[PDB]
């Protein structure tokens, strides 16, 4: 629960910040909580250790095709029931990819990392870099390539220079992303 | 005094660019479609990138 897998000491040795009452344990814990799930939705990763799952299935195309929403495991067979079956049918899936192939269609297995060490490094040093943003610049003022404050005399160059995107944090976990086809 | 007096330059022409067609027809890549990516791509992804197209 975020407590044991991202010690606020951890961070408030990451960011430089263990001398700074302004930053409270309550903020902290604001930012290490909406950090969490900013960066896991954009993921779609559970956290949570191998945690099953059970949904609907609908076949495409004409020779057969079952998309998951999951990336189900390696090497335990998915099965298949309901849905015509006249008993339940067993997949096994193939690592990484999460397509198979042959009153509504149903599907279970389990995804997830088998142990409770949960998210790698990758993770967590996106964090890291999402919170460091978080604490020590707040959106008030447009930046610039070194933190310097610039003219331009047309439209600022701030088209972002204010998002998760801008800290080396949201490119790290792309890293496991998977570019779909 | 027989034709092929005079048919030497032609027949050899001939001779030349039908070597030239035949050595194209096999030698020439019949590929489409070159795709390139960039050195930032994790190969071990690009070949599902691959396996996608």
């Amino acid at each position: 629960n975020l407590d044991t897998l991202l010690p606020l000491q951890t961070i408030r040795e990451h960011a430089k910040c263990d001398d700074n009452p302004r930053v409270t344990d309550d903020l902290l814990k604001l930012y290490r909580e909406a950090a969490f799930e900013a960066a896991e939705l954009y993921t779609g990763l559970s956290f949570t250790p191998e945690k099953t799952i059970v949904e609907p299935i609908r076949l495409k195309g004409r020779r057969g095709k079952i998309i998951l929403s999951a990336t189900p495991i390696a090497g335990r067979p998915v099965v298949f029931y309901g849905g015509g079956l006249g008993s339940p049918l067993e997949l096994i899936p193939r690592p990484g990819s999460n397509v198979l192939f042959f009153s509504q269609l149903m599907a279970t297995y389990v995804t997830g990392r088998r142990c409770e060490n949960s998210v790698p490094a990758g993770i967590i040093i996106g964090i890291l870099k999402l919170i460091a943003w978080n604490i020590n610049n707040p959106g008030d003022e447009v930046m610039s390539v070194r933190n310097t404050l610039n003219a331009n005399a047309q439209g600022l160059i701030g088209g972002t220079n204010n998002g998760a995107v801008i800290s080396g944090a949201q490119d790290e976990w792309f890293r496991y992303r998977r570019v779909l086809l | 005094n027989t034709p092929l007096q005079a048919i030497g330059v032609p027949v050899a022409l001939y001779d030349a660019l039908m070597a030239r067609a035949i050595d194209s027809a096999d030698g020439t890549p019949n590929s489409k479609w070159l795709v390139t990516a960039s050195r930032d791509l994790d190969d071990g992804q690009a070949k599902e990138v691959k396996e996608g197209i």
